[PDB]
DNA sequence: TTTTTATGTACTCGTAGTGTCTGC
DNA sequence: GCAGACACTACGAGTACATA
């Protein structure tokens, strides 16, 4: 079972959301963080033919990287994971399915409440923005009409009403008003379009990442407000 | 009726409780938590005891199911300061989809080098005190910093009153019969489980632990009763001698307590107190408190109890 | 300089953070430091003079305090007395055992050891380096080396093993600069 | 006339004075908070006290509430030495249109770790002492370095002179029965409020902490009272037995501080030091050094402080 | 039926026991070990045992091989805290695929200056127990912090009963012979076989490596048990010394009795007893005694009985 | 028969030993340390030897060189832990290029504050026993701790004899007459050399040094009239400094021998009865012993033995 | 002496095996570990005009860095040393040769009792494995008919039984079993293409890496077994 | 006025060194 | 593209603590 520099690609932006990673046999990968603030599962193509749990992603992807994108991944008799390549083999260790903090099965995401589109240059530039003016916030809110991502600095500004930047999605026609604030910590998203589905529902609440291949869950703030 | 955790074969790990109801707490403490997982919210609280088994990270964790609180379970030696500013702030701010309560548990949050992250902690319980509350398990209360046992309730675990301590082990003797019967350990006999109990009290872990330990072939005797209990002798020829001041006859019988010097010159002093008069029992209270304070010294056992033998008819009175 | 010649004289600060020169801003916060306090000289005074004072939130070092005390006979059956026992006891108790027992005196000097040297003191660490020998065996080396005469040939041997963090085992304020030329040449 | 945060749920957090006028603070102080506000702009203050729960947060957000500051809330660990050159330099430099005056609360800033960060702060007030004011919430006064201090007006919480003292007793007492008031609590007995002021002061947020775990019930009877008053785990009853040589008091406590063997030695030492003689002070830590030494030799633990407390009964002279 | 590894030539570490059955342990301590290994889970163990060589390393390796544990041997004083993050958590996270128990066993841990990361282990202990159990072998069990006492089954060497010490110096004079017969010493008499497994009792090894050291050529001679049994004789000569009152004499006859005080003392209380006069009888109790209960803290032995020949000679009078 | 370094400057560093036959030593003792070399492999030893310059190092070295081992020679106050871990761990664990077998010979493990080394040793000694042999000296054998002594074969250097003190006079002779014909030294009367190694005996280093303090005159005259306090083994200096009743000095010299308390506090004893009046000797009797015995208990020696000067300064008649 | 860009970097190498080194006259240099379990020389083209003891090669070669390469080192008129280049003129201390551990003799390896070698891109690989899957033993064994390179990590393994990396070294075409485990600290070769040249006999053995410009001699762990 | 133990361990912070990715 | 920018790591200074 080769991965390819794709499902590699997002291997490793999962391990960035949890240490390690259970993934099980088929086409599928879900990871959610530690503390539970953030999800993400993703259909990728290389299909995985055993289960396993390992303990220490970042660590496997590394050990991948040194050896060639030919090398075939499998289940040793061991038990622990068998990278083959043309004249080494590396046994990365099998980690304990309990010891790795992953979904028992994939959230169902509710009926959306507000839905909307972030295309790859508008989040590609509001991380960058976020890197230049030292955004650590953002609130998806209703703003004229239009769906608007707000970046606050939640740290010179904590009661977040000094808008630093300002990204419009979208047309929204709902009769609702809602401000979903967002941990910018916790937009783990590789580049690309993702389709925005915010959810909430008196305290409940998340805010789903529709990429073309990986979705992401990310809670929202405590401070979030609406009136769904 | 009880909880029994199928992944774990330590007896202790197994029926650990997950209710509060199950838990073997005193009265007021199950009242005011009770009081807790009624109201739906906990405060930040301190679960403390010098005396490990006492209940407190099964209080912490009976907790959060009673109130199904979104529970993050947290080393507390791995809880150093970039934790605190990393994983446990993006939990604390954010709102669990759920809507359930966020609650930290920071397990065995005592350690002395961690004071610098507790001392990061004593704003961070006051910035997310509204969304996500802190319950620390500690050992020693003095190993958490003032300023952090003011913003927590702290309760103190395994300090019963007498009326609640006889509650406690009626308790525990029930839970035992109750883990007894269900891991197939037949009891021939409750005065050796009365007896188990009373011994670890209040570490309810080493209780369990012993009643495993004791419980090799999975029965309860009298053979197991003598053991938790010692009670190898009793204490009437070393009276009478010392009544004749037989210095011969006390010389011949001390090497026979140089087996269990601590049970025999504990019984001694008991048997002593109790037939003397109250102005000579000072006096040999000091005598035995000075010869056991250098028992782990002296290299001559035998002479040891032969010089506690002769101070003490020296200085005797049978009152 | 400064060719603007009316200005708003700003101070180094000033300068400093509003260029955003942050080494020059380091160098300005580095004026304050001021390493001082002298927390120990205070309770073994106040020991010496029964004068009342409380260490709830200061730092006390057992060790330190009793090898001072020690130095006085006058206060060294208390000394001696938590030398024994106070090991147990917890600071603030020490202290308080010290403050009720040492009676009062006008004592102060110096500490009683070897008074440095820093031309000795190096010689036997070198020796007891060199011939892998405590330090008793080294001032017994060293001793048998002045008399013999052969020391300078010795030094000269093992002038190599001075080098740049060998100085700072030897002592901690700031004059190993000159030790590195005191062996520099010994010839 | 009270300040209620629907927000929180923490009773000690719910109920935070968002104004001067409203917090407990001594004559002294809470006049010269109250002309720090009238005079419009905040200098650099540094307001401390080893005492948590004193107000020094609670002053902080009230001046920069009344002043209508442009307040930047800081947790003071984690104002690091990059936090002052870039968050905190931002904000100094950046522009004021509303005219509301920059501060920056430093809250809780005194660790020691953080002595560098603290120089550049020194440093950062000499540049931008226009621009914005920092007030600097702190415990241990001496993790700020001294020349802080010397820029800074330090103002001390929690050491409040007798008339202070009593003035702000009744001011929390009255608080606390506007809280109950406003909580659906009712108040059975008045002097249960008064017991909890008294114990807890001068911290205020575990008086409002034990307002809240007291009244589980939502009654406060003379049971409260009881509970609050009569405070468990204390040596009073080991303090009486010795008093009186109780030989049969401390023969059955001896058992009951087996286990938590150095914390009461240390807690009767501390409590004893300051109810005996000089001579009987030298006398007493002398026995329970001597004995402390010996505890991991003698063999019987449980005799040993029986030992121990014949020794304290017998060689003390009360005052 | 022995366990040889050729790798060694320490006799005491060739002859390692390789199983519960061939270890050396009193009736209860290998009765409870049977019953561990039969359950097929080692659950956490403290093996400790003041006296060095009872077998607590070879009974945890025993344990880890009987189950057929994932053993993981670890030097205590390399487990620092940054261990039990890094190698410890790695292995007890790992996959048991052929179900193994993983069994961590941390040889002599008992350093002082690993309480931190003992201090780490106790929810380590409780977070990885469902496959992973921790052997924890200590010489001094004061070193381990009762919460650890707690978690683990505490299980205390060399303290046999007295008759089961008879039976363990007959296995291991039957060790021993079997040791002979496969190292090719030819054993004269089995005498001082017997001689040198009662004189390092308990310690197991030490009288293996005695075995060694008193084999030269290949052959125990008849001498070697005159060697080993020692314990000179009577000592008339220096209870006629005390009679003559003799300095030199005393101070000459010390060094060589000094070597064993543990029993010299002993014979001197048993003969000068009639020897001097009765009245003075309770002060040699009130010396000799005292002499004895100091000798485990005195630095010179040899000193230490030239006093006690000091005081003797000083304080009493002769019939 | 001699052997010389030809490069050290020091004739005690420059004419040591480089075998067992050429080491002066007692025929038992020279005779069990051939039933060691002469075996091959050499076991954990520890070298004990309380009076100084018999030469426990120069034995150590000679049985290191007559197996033909890998040696790493370490002194014991550079044996710290980390360096345990590091180069001796790396040391061990790897085998010689020409099949030597590795000895560690640590030099002086017993003098020094670092007990946590032989802590780490434990474990270190039983990993890589089949590789490395471990040889300790000491001074005395209370330094190293119990399970040390229990893994290493412990030779102690006894007393010679009269035969044996005889023949080491006589090899005494002619090895100082090889040294002097090697070092250019003219010997002017061979009475000269023969009563200064009967003073200096059974410290042959302290006559080494002697001597090689001497030979810058090229030739022995005086030989008797030495000065510098003749080495570490003699005392003389404390005995000026307690009859001047200088109790700074005292101070000053307390940390020189307070490294070895047990060896010092018996010299100053013997060396003190010889000097008194019997009065005052039987006064300083009862003072060196009280001092001795409460050495175990003492936090730090340098202060113990001040006390024990201060009070032989106060309460001594010299004569 | 003139120092070079590969002398200089072959000598920081050499720095880690031991803290200082003889410099001996001639084009070769030698240095073994200060405990002796690894050994080291070198053949290298400039030549060395007079005997000359560094008891801080890695002081020497810091002083050596910032001065240029071409700059001349001889000896002073007072026994220390002189680095002089144009500007620059710095002297250095020449300790005593018995004061620094050298091996006083160049050991002559015996015949190897079996001969493969390790490619620079595989022993990169090796190390790189190595510090990624906290390898710290390698075995040098036979495995059906070829001769691998097996990485164990002996913290966790101390019977070095889960084999955790296994590399091919190339076809035995013997008839003799061995496992050489060399611990990873001994191999301080610098990267290159080497001739693993590999002894044994009785109890003694060891494996000498012979690259194109220093030879590494390391010393066998101590449960070495073979049947040589 | 009045010098500053030694060893081992753990944590935090600041900075310099090194390695890798990359955008007008 | 490759200098420049970002991330990871090791080391030193400082602090705190236990123990002898
Ligand atoms: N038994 C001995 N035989 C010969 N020389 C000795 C002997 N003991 C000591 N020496 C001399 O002492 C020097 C070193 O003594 P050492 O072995 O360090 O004794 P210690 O360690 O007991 O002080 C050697 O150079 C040697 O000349
Ligand atoms: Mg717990
Ligand atoms: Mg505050
Ligand atoms: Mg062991
Ligand atoms: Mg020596």
């Amino acid at each position: 079972m080769k991965l390819s520099k794709d499902t590699t690609a997002l291997l490793k932006n999962f391990a960035t959301i949890n240490s390690g990673i259970m993934l099980k046999s088929g086409q599928f990968i879900m990871t959610r963080a530690v503390n539970g603030t953030t999800y993400a599962e993703a259909n990728i193509s290389d299909v995985i033919d055993f289960d396993v749990a390992i303990y220490d992603l970042n660590g496997f992807l590394g050990i991948l990287s040194l050896v060639n994108d030919d090398a075939e991944i499998s289940q040793s008799e061991d038990g622990n994971i068998k990278i083959a390549d043309a004249r080494s083999t590396i046994f990365w260790p099998a980690a304990d399915p309990s010891t790795v903090v992953a979904p028992n099965k994939p959230i169902p995401f509710p009926v959306a409440s507000a839905v909307t589109e972030i295309k790859a240059e508008d989040l590609q530039q509001l991380l960058r923005v976020s890197r230049g003016l030292q955004i650590d916030t953002i609130a998806i809110t209703v703003k004229e009409g239009k769906i608007v991502i707000n970046g606050f600095n939640k740290v010179e500004d904590s009661a977040l009403t000094r808008v630093k930047y300002s990204l419009t999605l979208g047309d929204y026609d709902g009769e609702n008003t809602f401000n979903f604030i967002i941990n910018m910590a916790n937009m783990k998203m590789q580049p690309g379009n993702y389709k925005l589905l915010l959810w909430a529902k008196g305290k409940q609440g998340a805010a789903k990442f529709e990429g073309e291949h990986a979705n992401y869950v990310v809670a929202l703030e405590a401070d979030s407000t609406h009136d769904f | 009726m009880i909880t029994v955790n199928e992944k774990e074969h330590i007896l202790e790990q197994k029926y650990r409780p997950s209710t509060i109801d199950e838990c073997i707490l005193p009265a007021f403490d199950k009242e005011t938590f009770k009081s807790i997982t009624s109201k739906g919210k906990i405060p930040h609280i301190i679960l403390h005891s010098p005396s490990p088994g006492t209940g407190k990270t099964t209080v912490a964790k009976a907790l959060c199911h009673d109130v199904n609180a979104d529970m993050m379970f947290v080393n507390g030696s791995d809880c150093k300061i970039d934790f605190v500013r990393g994983p446990l702030t993006n939990f604390a701010s954010a709102a669990s989809f759920d809507g359930r309560q966020k609650v930290i548990v920071i397990d065995e949050f005592d350690r002395s080098g961690l004071a610098e992250s507790q001392r990061h902690l004593r704003s961070f319980m006051e910035a997310y005190s509204s969304n996500c509350s802190i319950i620390i398990t500690a050992n020693n209360i003095d190993g958490i910093i003032k300023p952090l046992q003011s913003r927590c309730r702290v309760i103190t675990f395994g300090q019963p009153t007498d009326e609640d301590k006889i509650e406690m082990m009626k308790q525990m003797i029930r839970r035992l019969t109750e883990i007894c019967k269900h891991e197939g350990i037949a009891i021939a006999d409750m005065k050796v489980v009365a007896a188990l109990v009373k011994k670890n009290f209040p570490d309810f872990r080493k209780t369990i632990g012993e009643l495993d330990s004791y419980s090799s072939k999975g029965v309860l005797d009298a053979g197991i009763l003598s053991l938790v209990t010692n009670d190898r002798g009793a204490i009437d020829d070393v009276l009478e001698s010392l009544k004749n001041k037989d210095v011969k006859q006390l010389r011949a019988l001390a090497p026979k307590y140089a087996a269990d010097y601590s049970w025999f010159v504990g019984k001694l002093a008991e048997e002593i107190y109790s037939r003397v008069t109250p102005q000579s029992i000072i006096r040999m209270y000091e005598i035995v408190g000075e010869n056991n304070q250098y028992h782990g010294i002296a290299a001559n056992t035998e002479l040891h109890l032969a010089y506690l033998f002769i101070q003490l008819a020296c200085e005797m009175q049978w009152k | 300089m400064s060719l603007f010649k009316d200005d708003i004289q700003l101070n180094e600060h000033q300068v400093a953070w509003y260029s955003k020169d942050w080494t020059a801003v380091q160098s300005a916060a580095d004026s304050f430091k001021e390493k001082a306090e002298n927390e120990f000289f205070e309770i073994i005074g106040a020991i010496n003079n029964k004068t009342k004072c409380s260490i709830a939130q200061k730092d006390y070092s057992k060790f330190m305090v009793e090898n001072a005390l020690s130095q006085f006979p006058e206060c060294m059956p208390a000394v001696y007395a938590m030398n024994l026992i106070g090991s147990g006891l917890s600071d603030e108790a020490h202290f308080n055992y010290l403050m009720a027992a040492v009676p009062r005196g006008k004592r102060y000097g110096k500490w009683a050891k070897l008074v440095e040297d820093s031309t000795e003191v190096l010689i036997i660490k070198l020796l007891a380096k060199r011939y892998q020998v405590n330090t008793n065996d080294a001032i017994n080396y060293k001793s048998i080396l002045t008399k013999n005469g052969k020391l300078p040939l010795v030094l000269k041997e093992l002038k190599g093993l001075v080098t740049d963090d060998f100085l700072k085992e030897v002592t901690k304020n700031v004059k190993e600069q000159k030790q590195l030329k005191k062996l520099a040449l010994e010839w």
